RNA sequence: CUCGA
DNA sequence: TATAATGGGAGCTGTCACGGATGC
DNA sequence: GCATCCGTGAGTCGAGG
């Protein structure tokens, strides 16, 4: 379908909810030695998705 | 003689009356000629150039 | 632009002028839902008044307004135009709590999203043309002319 | 060539040392010269003597401060990119009160940079400049209320972030106010603190016309100094506990303590003159005997007060005036920093005394380093003020050195900037170039220190006058400071003088700025010289005087721009200052003493001076610059040749014989040229880069790293995968191209191997692999390769390696290799040239030389400069300098032309009679006459009204000839040109804007992490920005798919872009856009906010440009 | 920012016809680059694209006939000239690109009073429009000498001045 | 507005 | 300028209609090899090599050309557009 | 035929003041309170001023450049706030179909208030050109007939017309009348300017008009 | 780690990150040269007979997504696990022939 | 920041 | 894991025009 | 109905570092 307007509005918590693919947890980036995201935190590929194409 | 008013109006005019291919290639000759006779005119710039009148 | 000898056409200020008035302030609501003080735009509140004469209910009173530039493109209907200009965040507020939708009319809420401009060989008056040469066009009328 | 020198000013004095306002600031910053019990309470020693002593062991105190050498040599801290700095030791003493117990020792802070000999500092390898700042002074200052006309503000202003900025003010309703800190507060209030009573006030203040008045409140007389302090705390402290000893903390530490209020010497110095007191420090008052005292607020409300009523001998301050702005220089902000940093480890000093074993503790254990070494580096490094050097030439650096910002750290922000601060003060007159100022934004507010000016230890900036008495004139030489000088009537530096006396009965002077006719009898002082108005680079213009203002900030600004030509000369028409600045500015080698010289080579020169001593003067060869020009010095003295003291050795960059060398003396006419040199556009002929005239070095530097990884280690190898012999040719064993190797775009200069990312190969990989039977090498190819435009010839390689003596790099660096890339720059279409005179132009045509207008002797011209350029700029200065030129062309002579003290058109005139006599005395010698086509030109200038009807050829010609004029042949038809033409030696300095670092194309390259555009920088191999003025340039020609191509496939959208570069490589056409990444961007930002934001169809339905990967 | 762009230093061209630009040969090389690959292709220059662009990645393995190829790759395109600050829409100018030796681009005399352009360090940036639609609007409404009055006054904006003038008043 | 100085003073209340 | 724009622009009653009908003609001649030109030989478009004279690989120059010649129709609805795409796939395949 | 003087008369560069600077007097100048200085330059550039004319007029020049930076970056803010205002008008159709137009006045109330005079040629071109008339105008004996685009020829026939008293006024379609929504009518615009006809729908008129006022924003002083 | 909003000149100027280029996502250049690899060994691929091809494609990994072992294609078309691995070889041997012959996939080796 | 237009 | 310890510490500020709550 | 404090804009591109 083609795009033909532009709608925007305030989100609820449950439409952000829908939106979250999980919850972060910890504020945990990345761990110090493998350099891979921590479990939970803001780059959790459990969260967000893969780090390499299907993988 | 030919200056900055009278050679806009002929453009002008051209523009009008022949369209624009035709005073697209007018302005080349204007262009082409005008800087010929430009540089064998005499045209130069010395300090004796710039005539102070008495009357100052 | 006269003073410093610039050569100007009244037409394009009085294109900018006619974006300067394009809004007015009811006096009196009427028969219709504004509120008085309320700012419109002259277009709506004439719509809406042609709407309420043809219905036979009571028209709108309104007063003309004058804006500045500014102001006048922060109070365009189009909020990604507006929030594109400046005073952002005031304009998404605005926006999201009314649930505005942009409507694409003008030219910066097509060039945010990579659309193609609604002007030049993107105006709809012109974009759907065809073209065809004679052998295809005799071509396609015999397809036509044996159904 | 014989040098004739023009003007009848006698210059009393010579210039003063051109880089001593950074020198000498620094010097007395750091006192490093003298023994540590003389040294006096500036600089660092009085941030130390801020600082301690520590209390609350109990006690650590300062002792004395020492500064050990540098433990690396200038060259080699270029060399290793380190830093030029010294050791710093501070002796330090533990005292515990009650046990007595004094421990003693020596600590280390860590290093100091180093002013170099030349004013410049090294900063990790790159030489850097700390750019003098120029600031409103400390002081106390009145000025009219804006809105209040007849009413008065008070200001009293400290050194910046030594204390608030404290306003007085008469309000409406009478009573006279005081704000700090944004608070408006009765001034009573204080003044009942400080221990005033209402009889005091009232015999003090009485005379005033009811002012007064507005000051009597009973309430606050009502009470003693003690509730009146904690009314004060409680009106500036809301919420905060008025206890007793906090409230005496703040107002002490607001208004009386020293080591956080501070006017400085000279705003304590601007109070006292202006209030008609005297200070015992340098704060608003004083914690004597358990109570406050005063010391300015009285005095200023008087002022105020005697001011507001009228009272005779009270006047505003003009904040622009040069008595009332001063100058910062790189001591002052350096010890600002020092002071800072200093702070800091205080607060840790404390911190680490309350904690640890109380009995055990030393100087070495409380004291950490690290944020005071922080603030320095912070300082050197990222300071507004600190700038990267230019260097491009000398002059360039002699220049930088005595720059003065009104911007910086505490300085003015911009844009906030009116027309006050920028404009040029009457005060500027012999401090600030009215001249020397950038174009555009900055204008104003970047400025120059003027030839003669001193900055003083107050921070003023003085300028020097000669005293006269009784209309004679003194070889005694005063400095003034603007306020000083607002007392006098000076005589103009061009007064008639016979002997010493003034000469004639009417004098132009000064008095205050204004211009006035004067009798010798009130003369009191005369400017030394015109040169004092401007700065070092607006005095080297000549023929100043005969160019508009605007044109010669242009010339002033471009000569700092000028590159080293291999075969550069000093101007045919000079000013007189050309040795001086080469000598300043450290450029060139001089004999030290008087002596003969031993040895004479291409690197070294060996002197034998008087006292019978070899000293080895080592040149510096071929070495890059900041801006990649060529630093080197040729030998100038023979061996066996006696030099006395201050004798040339070695020219320098830009130097030709100890002057100063920016381009080159070409032959020029001044005529229109087929369009070639419309619009300030030039042309050229073929001859000046057949005789390597405006030809320049450049050198350029490439840098590589070997570094640690995860995956295994990168190294520079000549080992590199799926390479042929002929891509590692030049290439030596280790992997680094050759001394020597001409090198060229794509060409590798180090040869690197990475360990590949870890490799999941595609099934078409592991297929292809099958069919070629090859195993994929584990690294692949990293190397450094020349940048596309770039290259040259190989000159020097470094190599850094870890595990080896002497280096240790960053960690997980393996090692460090860096090229130097040389090349000789040719004058190519396109780059730019200048005059001293602001006109300026790029190389449009490159003429062959028989193609260029020529004398009839058959001497071609080098360059044509078109007449137009002229008439609106206003800058005549250039065509007199072409006038002098013609004579000096036949004469084989230079000239030194003073500004205002010049060479006037009637000794031109006979210099180019006597130049006529050569060049056509030789032709009627030679046994030719008059050429037909010069009669031509002799009836048309007699039709111009150029030459007297019924003279000879020979007096016409000659008459042109006084004109600067000359019949001219087109080389292309050897038929005269209608007129005769000025034509004369012309210098011309080749601008370091050339187009070899200029031309850049990009079809596709590097895009960006978040957006998916395309970089920017010709670096970074990146894209032309495409703003929102092109886009509306678009937007009015009605090209939609053009812009849309722009927003879309062109920029930020991935599969577009793939899509279309694919379809373009088969010759398929570019295919529909699609939706730009930065917009899918816009909208997860968005919904970061917590805003919802949806693309619908005209049914009002929701559509996905995520296509489902974001939706569970 | 966008791909398919560069810029340079401008220089006059008096000798070029309104519709004209001299375009540097290297420049012109790296903005159609996808373009030159095919074209080389086509010829006997290289085997595959691949080829070609290893090719054209060294200086000192370009050959002649690659830039025989690029002439006949800008045949009949145009390129846009923009010079910044772009004030109106004839900042941004359509030509007809000829290549030249050197590394300056070349601007007709005629169109410098639009682009408030001179010759005292001036730049200017090209833009490559890719497809045939985007060609067609710069060949049609963008081009130089299609656009000769101001749409501000609607008087002559690309008209003699300078030296032109000074001729032919001489 | 500075939330150390309202917590330093709701700690001063007990 | 292009050679008879002023005719060109003659033609239509809006500038960007030109545009429209030049660029979706360019289009098509493209994606036919330029067999369904309406240009007969000696009216072809050429271009100088360093052999000789051949055709003009440029779509809208011959475009223009051709909408020189009135051999061409352009407006809105004149044919369903797979029926044009199908039509022209036939008399001149791919 | 001397070069300054060539060069000024015939367009090609210069203007009467620089050349007086040039060959006459530097003349007045300012101080930097705008205030001017009683004493003038009585030299010319050919003769060179003294190092306190210079200086003096150093006050002029930098108070011009600072002026001419300043105006830069307002005069780009007008023109970024004009686009922002008019970018969405464009040509949207052939004739709104409104009958309202405005009426162009061909003479002005002189300051003497003595009475009414013609107004500049150059004013009424720029009010008048390549506009449609909203009414039919009949003049010397010639029919202007409603709906026709004024060539410049039109104008000036007008202006004869309003010099021999036959017409004060001008009935023309404007933008300020326009009926069309989001945008303005072939008609009510008029040319294109740039191309001396009617102009194309489709052509995005606002912002020709935010660029057209802007450009020229430099040059204000 | 450092700040990717970090200033270069001033704070109305530049960031650090503007000078990061983005390495993870293949440039047109890149995917542009992965299609080619496709589309050209497709067609050597259709120069065998379609068992051959198809037996080379599953041994890969080019039909869904995974590279079967000789017992699962063998199974498949219903052949010793022997057969089908000199299937396989005659299949690469035509395919290493052809490929001597026109020298199109050589190109792709880097 | 400094430089350029 | 136990002596007792009980409210921070930054802070140079040379522009301007408008929409706004406000709040005098 | 009118002065006061707060938040927000203030040209472009390009280069160096
Ligand atoms: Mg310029
Ligand atoms: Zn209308």
């Amino acid at each position: 379908k083609e795009v033909r307007k532009v709608r925007i509005a305030l989100a609820s918590p449950e439409k952000i909810r829908s939106w979250s693919y999980g919850e972060v947890e910890k504020p945990e980036t990345i761990n110090y030695r493998t350099l891979k995201p921590e479990r939970d935190g803001l780059f959790d590929e459990r969260i967000f998705g893969p780090i390499k194409d299907y993988e | 003689p030919q200056e900055k008013n009278s050679l806009k109006d002929l453009v002008y005019q051209a523009f009008l009356r022949l369209g624009m291919e035709k005073t697209a290639r007018l302005l080349d000759a204007l262009k082409y000629y005008g800087f010929t006779f430009s540089t064998t005119s005499g045209i130069t710039i010395g300090i004796d150039d710039a005539v102070i009148p008495e009357e100052k | 632009y006269r003073a410093q000898g610039v050569k100007l056409h009244d037409k394009h200020i009085e294109i900018v002028v006619r974006q300067m008035m394009k809004y007015v302030e009811v006096t009196d609501p009427g028969d219709s839902r504004l509120l008085e003080g309320q700012v419109l735009e002259k277009w709506d509140v004439e719509a809406l008044n042609e709407r309420l004469i043809a219905e036979g209910k009571t028209p709108v009173a309104w007063k003309p307004l004058l804006m500045g530039v500014t102001k006048s493109a922060l109070s365009t209907k189009s909020w990604l135009s507006a929030a594109s200009f400046q005073n952002t965040t005031h304009v998404l507020t605005e926006a999201a709590i009314a649930g505005k939708k942009d409507e694409l009319i003008g030219l910066k809420e097509n060039v945010i999203l990579g659309r193609l401009i609604p002007a030049g060989t993107g105006s709809d008056f012109v974009r759907f043309t065809q073209v065809v040469d004679q052998k295809t066009l005799k071509a396609i009328e015999e397809a036509r002319k044996e159904a | 060539m014989e040098i004739k020198r023009f003007g009848r000013i006698r210059e009393v004095i010579p210039l003063p040392p051109l880089t001593e306002i950074q020198v000498e600031s620094y010097r007395r910053a750091l006192q490093a010269d003298v023994p540590p019990e003389k040294r006096e309470n500036v600089g660092i020693q009085a941030a130390f003597r801020e600082t301690f002593p520590i209390e609350e062991g109990l006690v650590l105190d300062f002792l004395e401060y020492r500064l050990g050498e540098p433990p690396f040599p200038q060259d080699e801290c270029r060399e290793k990119d380190l830093t030029y700095q010294a050791p710093l030791y501070a002796r330090l003493q533990l005292i515990h009160k009650d046990t007595g117990l004094i421990k003693e020792d020596e600590v280390f802070l860590g290093h100091i940079p180093l002013m170099t000999e030349d004013g410049s500092f090294i900063i990790n390898g790159a030489d850097r400049v700390i750019v003098s700042q120029i600031h409103r002074s400390p002081g106390v200052y009145f000025t009219p209320d804006p809105a209040r006309p007849g009413r008065y503000i008070a200001s009293i202003i400290p050194l910046p972030k030594r204390g608030p900025w404290i306003d007085l003010e008469v309000e409406p309703n009478g009573v006279v106010s005081m704000k700090v800190n944004k608070r408006k507060f009765p001034l009573v209030l204080l003044l009942r603190v400080l221990g005033y009573d209402q009889e005091t006030l009232a015999r003090e203040l009485g005379a005033y016309g009811e002012l007064v008045q507005g000051l009597m409140d009973e309430s606050v007389f009502a009470m003693r100094p003690e509730e009146a302090l904690i009314r004060l705390f409680t009106l500036l402290r809301p919420g905060d506990p008025p206890k007793r000893d906090k409230a005496v903390a703040y107002v002490y530490g607001l208004i009386a303590d020293p080591r956080r209020y501070d006017l400085g010497e000279a705003g304590r110095y601007k109070a006292e003159e202006k209030l008609g007191i005297r200070l015992s420090g340098r704060t608003l008052a004083r914690f004597e005997d358990g109570e406050f005292k005063d010391e300015v607020f009285l005095p200023t409300l008087r002022y105020l007060f005697a001011l507001t009523a009228g009272v005779p001998g009270h006047e505003v301050d003009d904040i622009d005036h040069l008595g009332n702005r001063r100058i910062r220089t790189v001591g002052e902000l350096m010890t600002d920093q020092f002071r800072v940093g200093l702070a800091r480890l205080a607060r840790g000093v404390r911190e680490r005394m309350l904690m640890g074993s109380e009995d055990s503790l030393t100087p070495a254990k409380l004291v950490n380093s690290r944020p005071l070494e922080a603030a320095i580096r912070e300082f050197f490094s990222r300071s507004q003020l600190s700038q990267f050097k230019d260097e491009t030439n000398p002059l360039s650096s002699l220049r930088h050195k005595r720059r003065i910002s009104a911007l910086g750290p505490g300085g003015l922000t911009r844009e906030r900037a009116g027309f006050d601060v920028r404009d040029v003060h009457r005060t500027h007159y012999g401090r600030i170039c009215p001249v020397e100022t950038p174009e555009g934004a900055n204008i104003g507010l970047i400025t120059s220190l003027a030839a003669y000016a001193r900055v003083d230890e107050l921070g003023f900036i003085r300028t020097p006058y000669r005293r006269v008495v009784g209309g004679v004139v003194t070889d005694e030489v005063v400095y003034m400071t603007a306020t000083e000088e607002d007392r006098y009537t000076i005589a103009q530096a061009n007064t008639p003088l016979e002997g010493n006396r003034i000469a004639a009965e009417r004098v132009v002077a000064r008095r205050k700025g204004e211009p006035v006719i004067v009798s010798p009898e009130e003369v009191e002082f005369m400017d030394v010289s015109p040169k004092q108005v401007f700065s070092v680079n607006t005095n080297l213009i000549p023929f100043l005087e005969h160019d508009d203002a605007n044109r010669a900030l242009m010339g002033s600004n471009m000569q700092t721009q000028a590159v080293p030509l291999i075969r550069a000369q000093a101007p045919v028409v000079m000013t007189g200052l050309e040795e001086r600045v080469v000598r300043d500015s450290l450029a060139a080698l001089y004999a030290e003493e008087d002596g003969e010289v031993a040895k004479v080579d291409g690197n070294r020169i060996v002197v034998r001076y008087e006292d019978g001593r070899l000293v080895e003067y080592p040149l510096r060869r071929f070495y890059r610059s900041n801006q990649g020009t060529a630093l080197d010095q040729r030998p100038r003295v023979v061996v066996g040749q006696r030099v006395r003291k201050g004798d040339l050795l070695a020219d320098g960059p830009a130097s030709e014989n100890g002057f100063l060398a920016l381009g080159q003396n070409v032959l020029v006419a001044i005529m229109p040229f087929d369009g070639y040199n419309f619009e300030d556009a030039i042309v050229i002929s073929e001859e000046l880069l057949k005789r390597d005239f405006y030809t320049s070095i450049h050198i350029e530097r490439y840098e590589i790293e070997a570094r640690d990884t995860k995956l295994g280690p990168e190294r520079i190898t000549r080992d590199i995968p799926h390479l042929s012999e002929a891509a590692l040719r030049d290439l030596d064993e280790e992997g680094v191209v050759r001394i020597g190797a001409e090198v060229k775009p794509g060409d590798i200069l180090v040869g690197r191997t990475s360990f590949k990312g870890e490799s999941e190969p595609t099934p078409e990989e592991r297929l292809l692999r099958s069919i070629f039977g090859e195993k994929a090498r584990d690294v692949k190819d990293t190397s450094l390769r020349v940048p596309p435009g770039e290259g040259g010839i190989v000159v020097r390689t470094v190599r850094l390696r870890r595990g080896d003596p002497g280096v240790e790099l960053k960690p997980g660096v393996r090692e460090v290799v860096r090229v130097y890339v040389a090349q000789k720059r040719k004058l190519q279409v396109g780059d730019k040239l200048a005059n001293r005179h602001g006109n300026k132009g790029v190389v449009a045509k490159i003429l062959p030389v028989e193609d260029m207008p020529h004398l009839p002797d058959g001497t071609p011209v080098d360059v044509i400069l078109n007449p137009l350029g002229v008439p609106s700029r206003m800058n005549l200065g250039q065509i007199l300098e072409t006038h002098l030129g013609l004579a000096g062309y036949f004469l084989g002579q230079r000239y030194i032309s003073p500004i205002f003290d010049g060479a006037k058109e009637p000794e031109i005139k006979e210099l180019l009679a006597q130049a006529f006599e050569v060049y056509f005395g030789k032709r009627k010698g030679e046994g030719f006459g008059v050429d037909k086509r010069e009669v031509e030109v002799l009836r048309r200038a007699e039709k111009l009204g150029l030459v007297t009807p019924g003279k000879t050829p020979e007096e016409q010609l000659k008459e042109l000839f006084l004109q600067g004029k000359v019949v001219l042949y087109d080389g292309r038809t050897g038929e005269p040109i209608e007129g005769p033409i000025v034509v004369g030696q012309m210098f011309i300095m080749k601008l370091y804007h050339m187009v070899e670092d200029k031309m850049h194309a990009r079809s596709t390259g590097p895009y960006s992490l978040i957006t998916q555009q395309p970089l920017g920088g010709k670096a970074q191999f990146g894209g032309q920005r495409f703003g929102e003025m092109e886009v509306w340039a678009l937007e009015a020609y009605g090209a939609a798919h053009t812009l849309q191509e722009m927003l879309t496939l062109k920029s930020d959208d991935i599969e577009g872009r793939n899509a279309a570069y694919e379809a373009i490589i088969k010759g398929e056409d570019v295919p529909e856009p699609s939706v730009p990444e930065s917009f899918r961007v816009l909208v997860k930002e968005l919904q970061a906010l917590a805003l919802d934001v949806q693309t619908l169809d005209e049914k009002d339905n929701p559509v996905d440009i995520f296509e489902g990967l974001a939706s569970k | 920012r966008v791909d398919y762009s560069g810029r340079s230093v401008i220089v006059v061209g008096p000798q070029l016809k309104l519709h004209q630009c001299g375009l540097p040969k290297r420049m012109a090389l790296e903005l159609f680059k996808p373009f030159l690959l095919k074209k080389m292709e086509e010829k006997g220059i290289a085997p595959n694209v691949k080829a070609a662009r290893r090719m054209l990645e060294r200086q000192r393995d370009i050959k002649d006939e690659v830039w025989d190829a690029l002439e006949e790759v800008i045949h009949g395109k145009v390129v846009l000239l923009n010079r910044a600050p772009t004030l109106h829409r004839l900042g941004i100018q359509a030509f007809q690109p000829v290549l030249v030796e050197g590394q300056s681009i070349q601007l007709h005399p005629l169109v410098c009073e639009a682009f408030n352009a001179d010759f005292d360090g001036d730049q200017m940036a090209v833009h490559v429009p890719l497809s045939s639609f985007a060609q067609a609007e710069a060949r049609i409404q963008m081009l130089s000498a299609h656009n000769l009055l101001s749409p501000a006054s609607g008087e002559p904006l690309a008209k003699p001045s300078r030296d032109i003038i000074l001729g032919l008043y001489y | 507005s500075d939330p150390v100085r309202q917590y330093l003073h709701e700690i001063g209340q007990v | 300028a292009e050679p008879g724009i002023d005719k060109l622009f003659g033609m239509v009653d809006s500038k960007y209609r030109l545009t429209v009908v030049v660029a979706k003609r360019a289009q098509q001649l493209l994606r036919h090899g330029f067999k369904n030109t309406v240009l007969e030989p000696e009216e072809r478009p050429k271009m100088q090599t360093l052999e000789g004279l051949f055709d003009d690989p440029n779509a809208v120059t011959w475009a223009m050309k051709e909408l020189l010649t009135g051999r061409l129709v352009f407006g809105e609805n004149l044919v369903p557009e797979d029926r044009l795409q199908k039509e022209m796939e036939r008399l001149y395949p791919v | 035929f001397n070069p300054l003087y060539v060069m000024a008369q015939s367009g090609a560069r210069g203007n009467p003041q620089q050349i007086r600077q040039l060959c006459g007097l530097r003349g007045l100048m300012q101080k930097p309170s705008g205030e001017t200085f009683e004493v003038p330059v009585r030299s010319s550039f050919r003769e060179g001023l003294t190092v306190l004319e210079y200086f003096i007029s150093s006050h002029g020049a930098r108070k011009g450049g600072a002026d001419t930076a300043l105006r830069t970056a307002d005069s780009g803010y007008l023109t970024r706030k004009l686009v922002d205002v008019t970018h969405e008008i464009v040509v949207r159709e052939a004739d709104c179909g409104t009958t309202n137009y405005i009426s162009v006045p061909l003479f002005q109330p002189d300051e003497v208030t003595r009475s009414l005079r013609l107004r500049k040629r150059a004013d009424i071109e720029a009010g008048l050109y390549g506009r449609v008339l909203a009414r039919e105008v009949e003049v010397l004996g010639v029919r202007l007939e409603e709906g026709r685009y004024l060539s410049m020829d039109d104008v000036h026939l007008l202006i004869k017309a309003a010099e021999a008293g036959e017409i004060q006024e001008v009935p023309v379609r404007s933008p300020l009348t326009c009926q069309t929504r989001y945008g303005v009518c072939q008609k009510c615009y008029g040319y294109d300017l740039s191309m001396a006809r009617p102009v194309s729908i489709g052509e995005a008129v606002g912002i020709v008009a935010a660029q057209s006022i802007g450009e020229p924003g430099t040059q204000l002083t | 780690p450092v700040s990717l909003e970090t200033p270069i000149g001033d704070e109305k100027d530049s960031f650090y990150g503007d000078f990061i280029p983005d390495e993870h996502l293949p440039s047109p250049v890149d995917a542009a040269t992965q299609s080619l690899l496709s589309e050209e060994l497709e067609k050597a691929l259709s120069k065998l007979s379609e068992r051959e091809a198809m037996v080379l494609k599953l041994r890969k990994g080019l039909i869904d997504g995974r590279e079967h072992t000789l017992e699962e294609v063998g199974a498949f078309f219903g052949v010793t696990r022997e057969r089908i691995r000199q299937i396989e070889n005659k299949a690469l041997r035509k395919l290493k022939y052809h490929e001597s012959r026109t020298r199109k996939l050589r190109d792709f080796l880097d």
